[PDB]
RNA sequence: AAGUGUUUAAGGGCGCAUGGUGGAUGCCUUGGCACUGGGAGCCGAUGAAGGACGUAGGAGGCUGCGAUAAGCCUCGGGG
RNA sequence: GGUGAAAAGUACCCCGGGAGGGGAGUGAAAGAGUACCUGAAACCGUGCGCUUACAAUCCGUCAGAGCCCUCGACGUGUCG
RNA sequence: GAGUGAGAAUGCAGGCAUGAGUAGCGAUUAGGCAAGUGAGAACCUUGCCCGCCGAAAGACCAAGGGUUCCUGGGCCAGGCCAGUCCGCCCAGGGUGAGUCGGGACCUAAGGCGAGGCCGACAGGCGUAGUCGAUGGACAACGGGUUGAUAUUCCCGUACC
RNA sequence: CAGACCACGGGAUUGAUAGACCAGACCUGGAAGCCUAGUAAUAGGUGCAGGGAACUGGCACUAACCGGCCGAAAACUUAC
């Protein structure tokens, strides 16, 4: 079969796609951190 | 009216209608003859039911002080309590209910002059 | 003997083989087994035909009983205390008694012993 | 196929009531002086004290 | 001689009694909503906003606080 | 979200492996027992009364036989 | 003065019924007996026997998980049944490196990129650099030990 | 040999119901051991052997139990 799911876990990708550095590279993501950071997102980022 | 005795075994892990299966096998007879007949019952519900008419017998030889042999279930019923809710996954990621259902056997055996 | 009419007890034919003769050599090893009624009831035939060939002491006997138990301690309890005991006896060296249904399925339930009254 | 109609209580009731348990059959039998009640089916391994009493 | 004739409930219905489940209703509230009148209208490289990890005699959460860690100092209030 | 005014949160004994109960006690009240204010309906029982196994039923409505209780003429069961 | 009237919106939420004590209880191996434990055992323990895999269904590394590991307890939730058992619940304990795998050593793709160039702003690229292993360089092997760690601890003998 | 779960036969042995055992039938086809002949594969004798099931007879040896549940009339009218 091919049962490969869409999740393939990876700490380091998750954080160099999503990760802290990543968000606040852009102004996009930075913003995304703000907006989470005023929702009062307990994670505000991978 | 005749000297009855009380005994309520609530939160049982057993459906109210399986409970009831049972409770109709010994629903009127002796105390003695009804723990014969759940003693060789093969339902499971059985042993819930037993403990709770002995429990009524317990109590009416104990606190009412009641000749035992003399006791007959005179009133015994299950009610049905509380049901827990699981999830069972199904075909096709589809989530089915899952009743986990208690039962209250209430036994009220009364002492009657054969 | 004669063979299951239904379903084989093991789930199959080769596990029907296989648990008769486990139940023979238990039986003939402890005297008494305690086993789901339907495996007694077919374990008696098959257990009194290895009876059987241990009364017929014999090497044609001992070579036929060990083509089915494999348990060498086993045969030479048949063929040493068994069959001598069971000389004189002619037959139903066996006896099923009916006991009380297990608590997990309700299966019904049977004990299986050598008979002694001789 | 599927039930098209909710079941009424008198037809369910009615059907439901056939999932009934069966007493069992209790005949005497004395063991250690004193005289139990088990299935005349367990009558002889009571007897032979194959059945657990309690 | 023929005819008449109540009498059962495996189960079901209706009703009454008595329970269980459930959490509606009523009465509430620790919490919200909309405003009023004032204060302050900025914080941050003297490291902000916000956090991670720690910190009490004992496990965790919230709170407080940072290796001086539910806390240290001074000055006031209170008993 | 809600026990109770107050945990006074049921000592002790009994049945039970426990759970859960029955006495006992606390409480104004356990018809307040940490599953807790009141406790509706749906839904699920148990008991009693009538009915129902020759019957074709939008399940009711109009008549309506037969089967229990509220006042009395009368003195006692047949009326209203 | 109205958040004032529900039976319909394949309405929304919560609790329940109907099907229903019905289907199913998840492969293509398979369990049996004796004894034990326990209130309770087809399912747990032990002893046999039988059967299954055996280029694995055995033993490891990596990713991923994160304590699930071990010891002692628990059995009302979960385990498609029961369960005394458990990857479940609770407490405590447990992970030892100059050499192993990484960093402190390198760089590939690629990323970011002081300045810089370009772009109304936002920003797009990018040099120098600096990251970036999946690769390069780089010194340790046998045996023993614990309930749980072992080229790590210990023993013996090695190498930076 | 009746069967999805019913009912039919036997049985509380006053019994051949099933199993076993003993025979027969039937199916396979010449068992094991031993001896003999072949340097051996193997062949021959023991020997219609051995093994075995359903069919048929015997045979209470084993199990059909020292057992529990159900299971009887309201009457009245009308000729001899």
């Amino acid at each position: 079969a091919k049962g490969k799911r869409t999740f393939q876990p990876n700490n380091r990708r998750r954080a160099r796609v999503h990760g802290f550095r990543l968000r606040m590279r852009t102004r996009a993501g930075r913003a995304i951190v703000a907006n989470r950071r005023s929702k009062g997102r307990r994670a505000l980022t991978a | 009216e005749f000297p009855s005795a009380t005994a309520k075994a609530r939160y049982v892990r057993v459906s109210a209608t399986k409970a009831r299966r049972v409770i109709d096998l010994v629903r009127g007879k002796s105390v003695e003859e009804a723990l014969d007949i759940l003693r060789w019952a093969p339902q499971a519900a059985s042993e819930p039911v037993a403990k709770v008419i002995a429990s009524a017998a317990a109590n009416a030889q104990n606190n009412e002080g009641l000749d035992p042999s003399t006791l007959v279930v005179a009133t015994v019923y299950a009610d049905e309590g509380p049901t827990a809710k699981r999830i069972r996954p199904r075909a096709q990621g589809r989530a089915f209910r899952i009743r986990k259902r208690t039962s209250h056997i209430t036994v009220i055996v009364e002492s009657r002059p054969p | 003997p004669k063979p299951t009419k239904g379903p084989r007890l093991g789930g199959s034919s080769s596990h029907q083989s296989a648990l008769l003769a486990n139940l023979a050599t238990s039986l003939f090893e402890h005297g008494r087994i305690k086993t789901t009624e339907p495996k007694a009831r077919a374990l008696r035939p098959y257990a009194e035909k290895l009876i059987t060939h241990a009364k017929k002491g014999a090497l044609h006997n001992r070579r036929e009983v060990m083509k089915k138990i494999r348990d060498k301690d086993v045969v030479h309890t048949l063929f040493a205390e068994i069959g001598p005991f069971y000389a004189d006896r002619n037959g139903g060296y066996t006896r099923i008694i009916k006991v009380e249904n297990r608590k997990g399925d309700n299966a019904p339930m049977a004990v299986i012993e050598l008979v002694r009254e001789k | 196929a599927v039930p098209k109609r909710r079941m009424s209580r008198a037809n369910t009731r009615s059907r439901r009531a056939q999932w009934k348990a069966e007493a069992p059959g209790l005949v005497t039998v004395s063991v250690a002086g004193q005289q139990r009640k088990v299935p005349r089916r367990l009558l002889k391994a009571a007897r032979l004290g194959l059945v657990d009493l309690d």
